[PDB]
């Protein structure tokens, strides 16, 4: 006769990170589920990191497009750290177009309905001329884990045009997880615990949805021990 | 002076923290030393040596 | 080096740790106590060994 | 499977005659037919030689005997 | 940068040459990953020959040990600079500090 | 071309085949030992710690 | 292609005699080796519903630092031997048992009264050895259905009364298992290599075999998670 926890609340302490709470738990399941969920949530979550970039007037990722104060390579890193959410398809082609002195926020990307940018203060590159212009096509797709360019670069032989720069994917929303087990509060009974998870995030994945998908994964895995 | 600076921060005086093992999730015995050390790469690379 | 340290730490005894002087029925449940965390890794104890 | 040759050395006291007897038997297996006398577990001819030695059913005496027999035949 | 240095980074990185130490302190007129174009303050200028200063950075090129020697503008447009001061991070320089 | 048959071939030609490892300033007759191989990713020879 | 993992294909169940089993699963996704190993380890080893001896009261003993002639063992050694006993209980919650016996010779577990529903698993076990005509042993052993592992940690004074002198306490080991030690070793699929291979290795005191051991652990955890998904 055990008990079973629930999701007593999802305290949204900020735009990025929140604090889910589980209650109640038995003596020990606190640390058990805590560690299991931390390890899952860090490993396996669906992200939407950028995969391929194509600036219009650049051959390879080492030149300097005239008029913008950052190497194409540093522009490319600042893209690698982009954070975006897609719902319908598994891949989309965002488009950036900009001209004139001033920064280039991420919000300048066209806002196709199925795509939600999540941080319009994010800066790609600084333009530094009146009549200077950049325009790029950015391919963003689903994924899981970490997938370098050196792996995909051997994943298809059909020719790739000269000009498609390949960023490394970082398909992962969670950034930092912690948990504390502490004293619970239930019907006239002590020796029950409350697990308090705390998850940093790009902002893409809802906390409750994250914790629920992690639980689903782990139940799917245990569907193999329960039968031998 | 280092003790005084750490204590200006919210960090423990000894400079040693308790750490939790990533695998089993259970505490380490006997707090360990953490900090930020400035590390360097060296042009003796495996794909130039193999 | 690491293993000799691990052993020198695994086979020693402080005076008053957890599980002081409780009798155990064999190396198996000695391991089981240490793993469940009810007795510090090294507190002296009477065990039946064969 | 094979890790240590200590039993083979126990049944051939030299630990060099081990190399010689085992190599000769292994050539018998690898070059000219002559299926082994122990259920091979996809171990190679070398391990099979050392293994038959551990079973004590091969040594320089038996090799000389059976070579002489077949050559007369 | 290194969190814990010994202050000699400044002298080493400024006098190693890899960076582009500005000569006549002025106001930055134009920044660009290729060149940097500085307007000179007035009292630091010759009667004739007035003009302005131009620093042509050296983009990706080869060292003698095959590492990539490179430079990057660190000052942003419309910004004072003074005599004897950095403008371009060399290889392994952060704001004019020797960051290996 | 490293077509994907050679890796199975290579497992079968390794299984029970010792290789000699050596360390540069060899001094005493333990400076050369044998080992059976185990294929690894990466590019570094791995070595048991008790050796 | 995004919620589509690997599941353990081959399941070795290679078992030594009847309680020292050894299970291997492969391949597990990179980094589930430890998560499943640790989850099942902690569950099996701290929370498994079992039945075990809790307290014992000898006829003519008042304290651990005493004795009773005829018995080549000691109070302490028989308390160990009774930790080692392994009982399974039917619908009874807790239950008392009696262990009267006299006679020159050993005393085994079969010499215990059986008392209907209660069942012993090792009739072959050993408790104490007797050597004298008039010497005898008369203890009231007590088993209880519990949910973990409970030492005798500061309990002679825990209960807010004085238990009558003679109430010897025994470290209760309820859970069946006696040893679980996962491992992790690299397993490979025809392309990938960074994968995992779980090797559970397990013994149980006898009341139930490793199979239902792991099945129950998986089920407990599966329900705790059935909460969410």
């Amino acid at each position: 006769e055990f008990l079973k926890p629930r999701l007593v609340d999802i305290e949204q302490v900020s735009s990025t990170h929140a604090k889910v709470t589980l209650e109640p738990l038995e003596r020990g399941f606190g640390h058990t589920l805590g560690n299991a969920l931390r390890r899952i949530l860090l490993s396996s979550m669906p992200g939407c990191a950028v995969t391929e970039v194509e600036i219009d007037g650049v051959l390879h990722e080492y030149s300097t497009k005239e008029g913008v104060q950052e190497d194409i390579l540093e522009i490319l890193l600042n893209l690698k750290g982009l954070a975006v959410r897609v719902q319908g398809k598994d891949e989309v082609i965002l488009t950036l177009n900009k001209s004139g002195i001033g920064p280039v926020t991420a919000a300048d990307i066209t806002h196709d309905g199925d795509v939600e940018i999540v941080k319009p203060q994010h800066v790609i590159c600084h333009l530094t001329d009146e009549n200077a212009s950049i325009s790029m096509r950015i391919k963003v797709q689903r994924g899981r884990g970490y997938v370098p360019a050196s792996t995909r670069i051997h994943s298809e032989e059909d020719e790739r045009p000269i000009g498609r720069l390949l960023v490394d994917a970082c398909y992962s929303p969670v950034e930092r997880i912690a948990y504390n087990v502490e004293a619970a509060r239930v019907e006239q009974r002590t020796d029950l615990d409350k697990l308090v998870i705390e998850m940093e995030t790009n902002g893409t994945i809802d906390p409750e949805e994250a914790i629920r998908r992690a639980a689903t994964i782990l139940a799917e895995q245990l569907e193999a021990f329960v039968d031998l | 002076e280092i003790k005084e600076l750490l204590k200006l921060g919210d960090l423990p005086t000894s400079g040693q923290i308790r750490l939790y093992d990533g695998r089993t999730g259970e505490q380490f015995e006997r707090p360990v030393t953490v900090g930020y050390m400035y590390m360097l790469k060296l042009n003796h690379l495996v794909d130039d040596k193999m | 080096q690491d293993v000799v340290l691990g052993l020198y730490y695994m086979t020693r005894d402080c005076v008053n740790a957890k599980g002081e002087g409780m009798v155990l029925t064999g190396p198996k449940e000695a391991e089981r106590l240490y793993r469940s965390g009810l007795a510090s890794l090294h507190a002296r104890v009477k065990v039946r060994i064969t | 499977a094979r890790v240590t040759v200590q039993d083979a050395v126990e049944k051939i006291g030299n630990r060099f005659d081990l190399v010689l007897v085992a190599a000769r038997r292994a050539r018998q297996m690898q070059v000219g037919g002559k299926d082994p006398l122990v259920p091979e577990e996809n171990d190679k001819t070398t391990v099979i030689a050392l293994r038959e030695i551990e079973e004590g059913l091969i040594n320089n005496q038996i090799l000389d005997v059976r070579e002489r027999q077949e050559q007369q035949e | 940068k290194p969190l814990v240095g010994t202050g000699m980074e400044r002298a080493v990185a400024v006098d190693s040459g890899v960076t582009a130490v500005a000569k006549r302190g002025g106001v930055v007129q134009y920044v660009d990953a290729s060149r940097i174009v500085i307007k000179v303050n007035e009292d630091e200028m010759y009667p004739g020959e007035a003009g302005i200063d131009i620093y042509n950075l050296t983009k990706y090129t080869r060292s003698n040990q095959n590492t990539c020697i490179n430079q990057m503008p660190c000052v942003s447009l419309g910004e004072p600079v003074e005599r004897g001061d950095v403008l371009a991070d060399g290889p392994s320089t952060d704001l004019g500090e020797l960051a290996l | 071309r490293e077509e994907a048959v050679v890796w199975d071939i290579l497992d079968e030609v390794i299984r029970e085949h010792p290789v000699l490892l050596n360390r540069a300033p060899t001094l005493h007759r333990l400076g050369i030992q044998a080992f059976e191989p185990v294929l690894i990713e990466g590019k570094a020879i791995q070595l048991h710690p008790l050796v």
